[PDB]
């Protein structure tokens, strides 16, 4: 319902403002960027988790969000479930794809 | 029946505070009724009611509805029928509490209760200290009673014709009103609207004048429908001009600014109506307000500038605080139209055409009256009239502020209570023969063929100057005989009026000129009247006749339309709770 | 001195489709009239040109127009704030509603949303007053900025919400009036209300875009009204 | 059937209504970018040689102006997703002002990340 888009959309958003402020926080204090020192980061245990519960969030909001786009100026319903999926399914994807990259890090 | 019957036991002509009221009782009542209005029904002149429902509540202070009444008798200056001015009081309480149950947004006292202020003609104890009666929501009373009538019409599932323009009423054989023809703006379809009952509920027609309070559908469609029916017009010639209309504007500024506190000022800064009237003072009737307020200006006392000729209504030691909250409607009235702001200026006034106290004579019923070959009364069969179009009478020649949106109520109320009574009262009605339903379209039909004729606009300029030079606030003999030949030929004119658009699809045009007929069957029966009664009563005030006759003239003034002659009606002097009020000299 | 107009016409047994059209109205040189009076004036001279207006006060809502494209109404706006030195005065209908006939729209949708958040009082007449609902002041003053409106439609015809879903959206009138009858004391089906705008598009397609508070000619605030009513469903469904 | 004004070049827009579309642009905008910027990634971390090609990629200048772009847009998002929040926790007003001025600010604070993106992309 409304209510339960809202809340899951300010959730997610508080939960990205955090990971962009710690992804930033590292970008900023970092100097020459080595592959080592970037490998030493996305190595940690709380990178990794943080990553990929940022990536769920993101498939939230994105979700929600392409939603009510598609649901203004996509009139046509065939067309407008197909983009659905298409959007949906990268999604997913997205979150996938986190994992295989991680979990092999 | 070449054209479309739409068939409802009762079609209420009207959407305005008296009509919805009506419409509401009907239905409730069991029985189905159409709603017509030739704008959306929220956009009714009621919507600009500012002061307020005069009403003996009782809760700003411990009061009387024969209080009320007395109120109201000697306001009309005794030629209000004093039986229905008595039902009109005594039911009021319970017919606006029952808006209050409906949500309109009454303001409200410190206990909870609504609240009352102070208004012109109002006293305790039969003419004694000021009261305040007057029920109000803000100075936007009108606002929030149509809206919350229109809302209970949704709630009730009224069946409504928005923008349909009525054209004439149809009469069968038997002379019985059985309907009446409209014109659907939107699409320009023409249709009959078949019923056992016919309730005009049109408004006013203050736009018969150069300058008037009124929205531009007041054209008192009403009253030339009556006429062209051969239905009389009662009262015509008692015009109320509000003391207090923007000078150069003509929009209205509420008589609660003066039941708030606020006070008439001249060039020379006296509060003159301590001088004209040195009880009331500027809470006195409007008929005397408006008055004395001409006086000053005649005398070369009254304030000049911008706005023209004016008198000054001075209301900023209320307070910004009071002001913006129980008149914040009036201060975005006067900072619009005048440039003035109240909080620091007072408001540059002047007496503007306000209310029509005249129009179709009915019984406490809302069944219309006509009068046969030996003067006595008889009930038009199928025709009905409420609110500003009625003359009961509750007004007689001076209403009191506050006493309209009531009249709307009460009466509207009660069309609706007595309609199943009044329907078999007059018995089954014949139908309209299909030349009965096309004589009703002559009117129309001559605007739509006539291209080659003279322009509407110039023949309405000069019929409104023609009233506001010889039937405003003072008249007299030779002025009034003048403007009545100068009528005749204005309305030779209109017979010979072209129509420039031809158009279906929402032609406004053809609207306002079919309007203007309805301006001019106003204007004439208000002249012929005017120069009729030979007397001063209420609004109604002659130089070559000053004096109030009660030996010749203590009575109503009646228009035939089919001898375009004048006749009088007796002023009902029986209450059935308590002895009338007899009349006596009339001063505040 | 010379006033130059460029007005939106349409009538369906006539035109293919909507056109601009120049008008040309002489005015006093040190007088300010109101757009209305220049729109009645401009009748007398083509008496073709249709559109709607009453109370020429503000108050009845009927002259709802797109005036150099902005909402506003006719009666109360003054052409010294239109006019501009080289331009003309450009004047069309509101935006998103189908037009009957060149500044006459159809208000049916606008209406219609108004009539389903259900704008009439709802009391279950358990424990009735003596005489009125007793309304403190206070409980009263919570229908300011509420209760005024015009039902002009000046403000849903500007919200692009209401344009992509006029059927689904209440948009910002309806919603105001929503609200109207969920603070009023003397309503007792709150909760019933509130339950029919839980959904997906009635109330929460409101995304504070605000071009609604900025054309309210009575100076309501839809936004914030909007803004108490998804409190009152997050209280009550969060 | 009937012709209705949506004629959007002819209609005034307020700061207000601006600063709204583009925060749906930036969304949309985003959904793709995060994409890029996780085939990005996945690239940087197979091996010590896709880290290489990664910072190859990132030498490009039209690379360098994406990556600005698609930072850019995430950060107006983020910063005009913030003023919408504050409105619904009631710490900012309502009103048509109030709503201009967040709004103004909002771009002003945008500019700087902007520029501060730009640094981190040199
Ligand atoms: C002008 C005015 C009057 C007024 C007032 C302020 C102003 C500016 N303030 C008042 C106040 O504070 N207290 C009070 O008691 N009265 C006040 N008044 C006077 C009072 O408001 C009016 O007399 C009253 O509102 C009249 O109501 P009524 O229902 O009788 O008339 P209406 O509201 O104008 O509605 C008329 C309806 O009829 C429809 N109509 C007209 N012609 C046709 C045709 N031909 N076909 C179909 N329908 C028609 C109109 O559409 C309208 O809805
Ligand atoms: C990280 C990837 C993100 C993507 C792809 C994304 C995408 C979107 C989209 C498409 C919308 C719909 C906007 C509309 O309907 O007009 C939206 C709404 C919103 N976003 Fe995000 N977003 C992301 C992250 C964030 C972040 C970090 C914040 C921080 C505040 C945020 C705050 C918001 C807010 C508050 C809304 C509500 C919009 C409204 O109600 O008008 N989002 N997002
Ligand atoms: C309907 C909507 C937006 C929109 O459609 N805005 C808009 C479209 C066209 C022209 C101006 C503004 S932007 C914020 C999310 O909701
Ligand atoms: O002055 C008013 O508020 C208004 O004029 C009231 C009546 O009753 O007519
Ligand atoms: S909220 Fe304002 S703009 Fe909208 S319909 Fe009401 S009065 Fe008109
Ligand atoms: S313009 Fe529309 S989006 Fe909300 S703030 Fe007003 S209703
Ligand atoms: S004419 Fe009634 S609001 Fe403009
Ligand atoms: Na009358």
């Amino acid at each position: 319902n409304g209510v339960h888009d809202f809340i899951l959309v300010r959730a997610t958003a508080i939960v990205l403002t955090l990971y962009i402020i710690y992804m930033v926080g590292f970008f900023a204090t970092s100097g020459e960027l080595t592959y080592e020192v970037w490998i030493g980061f996305f190595a940690s245990a709380f990178t990794k988790v943080f990553t990929l519960l940022a990536l769920f969030s993101i498939l939230i909001m994105a979700w929600i969000g392409m939603w009510q786009v598609l649901t203004d100026y996509v009139k046509p319903l065939a067309l407008r479930l197909m983009l659905q999926l298409v959007i949906v399914v990268a999604l997913v994807v997205y979150v996938i794809y986190g994992f295989v990259v991680v979990w092999g890090v | 029946m070449k054209l479309p019957v739409r068939e409802f036991d009762a079609v209420v002509i009207g959407a305005g505070g008296a009509g919805m009221r009506a419409a509401l009782q009907i239905s409730q009542s069991g029985q189905t009724c159409a709603l017509l209005s030739k704008v959306f029904p929220t956009r009714s002149h009621t919507v600009s009611a500012q002061g307020g429902i005069t009403v003996a509540l009782g809760n700003t202070h411990e009061d009387n509805w024969e209080w009320h009444m007395y109120d109201t008798v000697k306001g009309s200056d005794y030629i209000g029928d004093q039986d229905a001015i008595e039902y009109m009081c005594k039911t009021g309480p319970e017919a606006i509490l029952e808006l209050e149950h409906m949500g309109l947004p009454f303001s409200r006292l410190d206990d909870g209760r609504i609240y009352q202020r102070p208004f012109g003609g109002q006293s305790k104890n039969f003419g004694g200290e000021q009261a305040a009666r007057t029920a109000a929501a803000a100075d936007r009373t009108g606002h929030a009673l149509l809206h919350t009538l229109y809302q209970q019409n949704l709630k009730n599932h009224t069946t409504i014709f928005s923008e349909w323009y009525a054209l004439d009423l149809v009469k069968n054989q038997d002379g019985a009103v059985v309907g009446c023809t409209a014109l659907c703006i939107e699409t320009g379809e023409v249709v009959y609207f078949k019923a056992r009952a016919t309730v005009l509920a049109t408004g006013g027609a203050g736009r018969i004048y150069q300058s008037t309070t009124n929205a531009h559908i007041n054209t008192g469609d009403g009253v030339g429908m009556a006429i062209r029916a051969g239905v009389p017009v009662q009262d015509m010639e008692m015009w109320q001009f509000h003391p207090t209309g923007i000078a150069g504007a003509g929009v209205l500024v509420t008589e609660g600014c003066r039941g708030e506190g606020g006070y008439l000022l001249n060039k020379h800064g006296e509060r003159f109506m301590e001088r004209y009237a040195p009880n009331a003072k500027d809470l006195a009737g409007r008929d005397v307000v408006a008055r004395s307020i001409m006086i000053e200006i005649r005398e070369g006392r009254g304030c000049d500038g911008p706005w023209g000729p004016h008198a000054k209504l001075k209301l900023d030691h209320l307070g910004k605080e009071v002001l913006e909250s129980r008149l914040p409607g009036i201060l975005e009235l006067s900072r619009t139209f005048a440039h003035v702001d109240p909080v620091k200026e007072p408001i540059p006034v002047i007496p503007t055409c306000h209310y029509m106290m005249g129009g179709i004579p009915t019984k406490v019923t809302g069944q219309a009256l006509t009068v046969n070959e030996k003067g006595e009364d008889v009930v038009v069969p199928g025709l009905f009239a409420v609110g500003e179009i009625a003359c009961v009478s509750v007004h007689g020649a001076n209403r009191l502020g506050g006493n309209s949106l009531l009249d709307l109520v009460v009466f509207g109320r009660a069309a609706g209570l007595h309609l199943q009574e009044s329907i078999a009262e007059q018995g089954a009605l014949r139908d309209a023969s299909e030349s009965d339903v096309e004589a009703s379209l002559d009117r129309l039909n001559r605007w739509n063929n006539n291209r080659n004729g003279e322009d509407p606009v110039a023949i309405r300029k000069a019929l409104q100057e023609c009233m506001q030079h010889n039937f405003s606030v003072f008249r007299e003999g030779d002025a009034m005989a003048k403007g009545l030949e100068q009528l005749k030929v204005i309305r030779e004119r209109l017979k010979n009026a072209r129509l420039d658009d031809t158009s279906s699809e929402f032609n406004t045009q053809r609207v306002e000129c079919l309007e203007l007929d309805n301006l001019m069957e106003t204007a004439y029966a208000t002249a012929v009247s005017a120069n009729f009664r030979t007397e001063s009563r209420g609004a109604h005030s002659r130089f070559d006749f000053p004096d109030r006759d009660d030996e010749n003239w203590l009575c109503h003034s009646l228009y035939l339309p089919e001898s375009e002659s004048m006749t009088r009606r007796s002023v009902n002097m029986e209450p059935k709770l308590r002895p009338a009020f007899p009349p006596k000299i009339r001063t505040y | 001195m010379r006033l130059e107009f460029s007005i939106y016409r349409y009538n369906p047994d006539v035109d293919d489709a909507p056109r601009m059209q120049d008008y040309t109205l002489e005015a006093d040189e040190g007088r300010d009239m109101m757009l209305l009076d220049a729109l009645i004036q401009l009748k007398e001279k083509d008496p073709s040109l249709s559109f709607r207006r009453s109370c020429r006060e503000g108050v009845c809502g009927s002259d709802g127009l797109n005036m150099n494209g902005k909402n506003g109404l006719a009666c109360i706006t003054p052409i010294s704030a239109l006019n501009q030195p080289g331009k003309k005065i450009v004047i069309r209908p509101l935006p998103g509603l189908p037009v009957i006939r060149d500044l006459v729209v159809d208000m049916g949708q606008f209406y219609a949303q108004y009539e389903k958040i259900k704008p009439y009082l709802l009391n279950n007449g358990q424990n009735p007053p003596a005489r009125e609902h007793l309304q403190m002041p206070e409980q009263r003053e919570k229908l300011d900025g509420l209760y005024e409106c015009i039902l002009c439609a000046c403000c849903s015809t500007s919200c692009p919400s209401f344009w992509w879903n006029p059927d689904k959206f209440i948009g910002p009138a309806g919603l105001l009036a929503a609200y109207r009858f969920l603070i009023d004391s003397r309503d007792t089906e709150t909760d019933s209300r509130l339950d029919g705008l839980s959904d997906a598009f009635s109330v929460f397609r409101c995304h504070s875009i605000m071009n609604c508070v900025s054309v309210c000619p009575k100076g309501l605030n839809p936004t914030r009204a909007i803004g108490h009513i998804k409190s009152m469903l997050l209280q009550r469904n969060a | 059937q009937r012709p209705v004004n949506l004629d959007l070049q002819t209609i005034r827009f307020p700061i207000t209504a601006i600063a709204s579309i583009l925060h749906r642009v930036s969304g949309v905008i985003t959904f793709v970018a995060v994409g890029i910027l996780l085939w990005l990634l996945g690239t940087s971390l197979s091996s010590p040689e896709g880290f290489e090609q990664a910072s190859a990629i990132m030498g490009s200048f039209f690379v360098k102006f994406i990556m600005w772009g698609i930072l850019t847009a995430l950060a107006y998002h983020v910063v005009v997703g913030i003023r919408h929040m504050m409105m619904d926790f009631g710490y900012l007003e309502e009103t048509f002002e109030a709503g201009k001025r967040s709004a103004k600010i909002s771009f002003v604070i945008t500019v700087v990340l902007s520029l501060l993106a730009g640094v981190l992309v040199w």
